RNA sequence: UGUACAACGGGGUAUUGUAAGCAGUAGAGUAGCCUUGUUGUUACGAUCUGCUGAGAUUAAGCCUUUGUUGUCUGAUUUGU
RNA sequence: GAAUGUUACCGCAAUAGUAAUUGAACUUAGUACGAGAGGAACAGUUCAUUCGGAUAAUUGGUUUUUGCGGCUGUCUGAUCAGGCAUUGCCGCGAAGCUACCAUCCGCUGGAUUAUGGCUGAACGCCUCUAAGUCAGAAUCCAUGCUAGAACGCGGUGAUUUC
RNA sequence: GCAGUCAAGCGUUCAUAGCGACAUUGCUUUUUGAUUCUUCGAUGUCGGCUCUUCCUAUCAUACCGAAGCAGAAUUCGGUAA
RNA sequence: GUGAACAGCCUCUAGUUGAUAGAAUAAUGUAGAUAAGGGAAGUCGGCAAAAUAGAUCCGUAACUUCGGGAUAAGGAUUGGC
């Protein structure tokens, strides 16, 4: 779909930024279900 | 589906969101909501 | 940076690259300084070599007292101007550049610092915190 | 946050504190003077309604009413206005000030019960506590009595009692005007 | 999380967004974009932009019902008193004559 | 021949910075006629203010749509 | 892109390519070692350099959105609204493109080299070596990642009557 | 230009940790010579810029063996491009 | 008309509207522009480009053949009504 912006504090001890927040991009996609129609199996062979 | 299972701490981190980004990404948005919009705008000479 | 900071730095847009010239930001008796070199940078064909916030460069006095001119001498970055962006999210930048001149350890030559200075190098450098009157 | 509360009718005072982001948020963005409603705050205090007088902020500089901003900033203060008491005649300080919009910075709150909730709040409203002094210049006791000027205030003034171990003394103001 | 505003315009600047200005003399300013932030640099006034909150303040433009009354008050009226003298004897001999 | 498709139109989202028109005891001022002013009157005046965050533009690779109008069998070729 | 019945969908994997690099701070630790002066490292943590592959929420750059506004000179009697000045000029400017000027991501198994070893004869002793064997590197093979042989291939759908 | 063999010496003592005279065996073809085979009915000079790839006689980085290696630093050597 | 102007830019009279055309807007070009921070570090070399500019007022060094150097340099101002 597209993207847009968090803000979330940050667990990471040690880091200057242990407990502070920070803003970070993310990406969205759509995700309605998906529908299972079908099943197909493989063998093993030696020509793979 | 990742193909490892990573320990990073990066990977392990629990993320929790505080704010999601929500306005329009079509140019500087200013508002979150059409609700927030109104809130700090007022009455236009359209509207009500 | 290096020698004589305790912490790091998270990674600040470079700036200013050899040859930049910044203000002189002490009371040492130097009234700017010409970047000839940044401390701990790595090499590529014909990259200039760039200074950003809090990093330590090797410098010259172009405009001062005779006796601060005509030599390499340490000095620190403490205001910026190209934007930078902290993880905190903002795009931020002072209005001039400047540094103040400073020794290997990390310790300044002058007493006082005139202007702000940036809290990237303010955790940087202790020394560099104490002459501070605002950070950021 | 602190919320320092007041009840002015009855002369009562106690604190109260509060660890929840959302119940705090609630004073967020509401200046000195404003009224706040009270279930929000806290389930004890539902009915109640709160007037925000002032408070400090950590490192605790005073509000102070008029400023609005949510921020900080230093002002050059006189004799007669709020955060500042004078050394000396003509005197005045720059001096740093709390806005009077409430914020998270705020080490306290300074609330003043306006009207009382559906339920009491211990010892607020439980607890009452007397005036310290009585009426000294004539006419203010007679008006804290209704009394025309026909009565003779010397009887109608207060009377306050004190031990010497086997002796009780009274002790009266003193008239004036 | 806190919502800045425009040092210029007095927009709302949600995080990460516009411009931070430290200025020489360490006062800080801050633009929600571009806009605000070159009228700014042009040593604009803020108070000739009409589309800018301070304008609009200095304008009184569409604040309306801000004018408009309320119902806020007291309703007191409670003795308690003198810290001394036994609040007893102060209602019985509070019986007033006009 | 349908949760169709398109062209408009509507609503949203953006950009700019307050449209034309009209009105005004706002305006350095200026003319003209007298009944020569106890706001004299009639008009003119860069700009200002009000209606007016208005007007304009906004998919051409933004979003949306109960509205309107329209479109929905031409051509060629393929086989173990 | 012809031809291997047609057409469509989903896949296999021969062969070929292949990728990650280096530093610092903290901590270890003022420790081990040392008369002293001095003074490490493994495990752990935070960042960085060089390289690469993307991406455009944010910030920045670009402007024929010739979108909105402003300006000069002229021309349309004035007004309104406009034309011309090889894109007249200026401020702002969405969208797209885009930058270590912006953000995000860069996998883990095996087998080996040097070398150190086991057991162990030759040679009653002794030997890592002769047989057999353990451990082992920014190496190598795979995992993973990119093509997919247009003369390598599988599974599956539908397959024309004037 | 690079690498060996012998080992008298150097290295407080001690040939060979690290070196190494007198001699002497080689390798290399980015030095310079020597030659004149190809091109004089023409194969566009020097350097730089850009960009690929290759070699190893390895400067750094990985893992090692040795030291006149206490530590820290360094030097010698191996597998390594 | 603007303007110092036979300049540039717009216009009247007169004259042209001739120069293969259509559809798209990949790379690389030619010609025209812009770029954050830095500011010649690029390069044989600031090559190219950018910067400056009109008019009124103020202010103007070395040196000199006393004529200059000189718009030296450096500044302020500029619309409409
Ligand atoms: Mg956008
Ligand atoms: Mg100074
Ligand atoms: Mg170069
Ligand atoms: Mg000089
Ligand atoms: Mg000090
Ligand atoms: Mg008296
Ligand atoms: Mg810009
Ligand atoms: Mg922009
Ligand atoms: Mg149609
Ligand atoms: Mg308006
Ligand atoms: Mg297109
Ligand atoms: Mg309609
Ligand atoms: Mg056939
Ligand atoms: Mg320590
Ligand atoms: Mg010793
Ligand atoms: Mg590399
Ligand atoms: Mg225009
Ligand atoms: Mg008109
Ligand atoms: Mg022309
Ligand atoms: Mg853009
Ligand atoms: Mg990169
Ligand atoms: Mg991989
Ligand atoms: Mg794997
Ligand atoms: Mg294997
Ligand atoms: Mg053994
Ligand atoms: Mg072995
Ligand atoms: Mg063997
Ligand atoms: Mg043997
Ligand atoms: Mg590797
Ligand atoms: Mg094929
Ligand atoms: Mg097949
Ligand atoms: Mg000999
Ligand atoms: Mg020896
Ligand atoms: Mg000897
Ligand atoms: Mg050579
Ligand atoms: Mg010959
Ligand atoms: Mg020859
Ligand atoms: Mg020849
Ligand atoms: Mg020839
Ligand atoms: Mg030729
Ligand atoms: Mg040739
Ligand atoms: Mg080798
Ligand atoms: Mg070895
Ligand atoms: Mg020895
Ligand atoms: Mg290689
Ligand atoms: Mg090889
Ligand atoms: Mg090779
Ligand atoms: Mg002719
Ligand atoms: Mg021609
Ligand atoms: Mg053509
Ligand atoms: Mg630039
Ligand atoms: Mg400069
Ligand atoms: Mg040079
Ligand atoms: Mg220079
Ligand atoms: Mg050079
Ligand atoms: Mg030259
Ligand atoms: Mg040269
Ligand atoms: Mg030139
Ligand atoms: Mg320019
Ligand atoms: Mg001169
Ligand atoms: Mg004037």
């Amino acid at each position: 779909a597209g993207m847009t912006t968090i803000v979330r504090d940050l667990d990471r001890p040690g880091s200057k930024f242990h407990k502070r927040e920070v803003v970070e991009a993310v990406t969205v996609v759509d995700t309605p279900p998906v529908v299972v129609v079908g099943v197909v199996g493989y063998v093993e062979t030696p020509r793979g | 589906k990742s193909l490892y299972t990573n320990t990073s701490r990066k990977a392990l981190e629990e993320v929790s969101l505080k704010w999601i980004d929500t306005a329009s990404k079509f140019g500087k948005g200013r508002f979150q909501t059409p609700a927030e919009k109104h809130a700090f705008m007022g009455t236009l000479k359209k509207d009500l | 940076s290096g020698n004589g900071a305790q912490g790091t730095k998270f990674r600040i847009s470079l700036g200013l690259p050899v040859g930049a010239i910044m203000n002189c930001a002490d009371n040492s008796g130097a009234r700017n300084l010409y970047i000839i070199a940044v401390k701990g940078s790595g090499s590529r064909l014909n990259r200039l070599p760039a200074a950003s916030l809090g990093d330590m460069v090797m410098a010259t006095v172009k405009k001062g007292k005779p006796e601060l001119r005509k030599k390499v001498m340490p000095a620190i970055v403490v205001r910026q101007a190209k934007s930078w962006r902290r993880r905190d999210g903002v795009f931020l930048y002072f209005e001039d550049n400047a540094g103040v001149i400073a020794n290997p350890k990390g310790e300044m030559k002058g007493s006082a610092i005139t202007g702000p200075v940036g809290k990237e190098c303010a955790d940087l450098w202790p020394r560099v915190a104490s002459n501070s009157g605002v950070v950021v | 946050m602190k919320l320092n509360i007041s009840y002015p009718v009855n002369g009562s005072q106690k604190t109260f504190e509060i660890d929840d982001e959302h119940r705090i948020r609630v004073f967020f963005d509401k200046r000195i003077g404003q009224e706040v409603d009270g279930e929000a705050v806290g389930d004890e205090f539902k009915g109640y309604v709160f007037k925000i007088s002032g408070g400090n902020d950590k490192q605790g500089f005073p509000m102070k009413q008029g400023v609005l901003l949510p921020t900080r900033i230093k002002l050059l203060l006189t004799k007669n206005v709020s955060c500042y008491r004078p050394r000396r005649d003509g005197e005045r300080k720059r001096k740093s000030v709390r806005g009077a919009i409430v914020g998270p910075d705020l080490a306290v709150l300074a609330l003043v019960i306006v009207k009382k909730g559906e339920q009491e709040l211990e010892g607020l409203t439980d607890t009452t506590v007397p005036k310290r002094l009585g009426p000294k210049r004539a006419n203010n006791i007679r008006k804290f009595f209704g009394l025309s000027k026909e009565d003779d205030v010397r009887d109608f003034v207060i009377r306050r009692e004190v031990t010497k171990g086997e002796k009780t003394y009274t002790k009266a103001p003193k008239i004036q005007r | 999380m806190k919502v800045e505003i425009d040092s210029f315009s007095g927009a709302k600047i949600y995080p990460g967004r516009g411009t931070l200005f430290v200025r020489g003399d360490s006062k800080i300013f801050r633009f929600q974009n571009s806009k605000s932030a070159s009228l700014f640099k042009q040593r604009k006034n803020p108070r000739r932009i009409a589309w800018t909150v301070l304008f609009r303040k200095h304008h009184k433009k569409g604040i309306t019902e801000e004018v408009a009354k309320k119902r806020s008050r007291k309703t007191v009226k409670a003795q308690r008193p003198i810290t001394g003298a036994s609040l007893d004897l102060i209602k019985e001999r509070r019986s007033l004559k006009p």
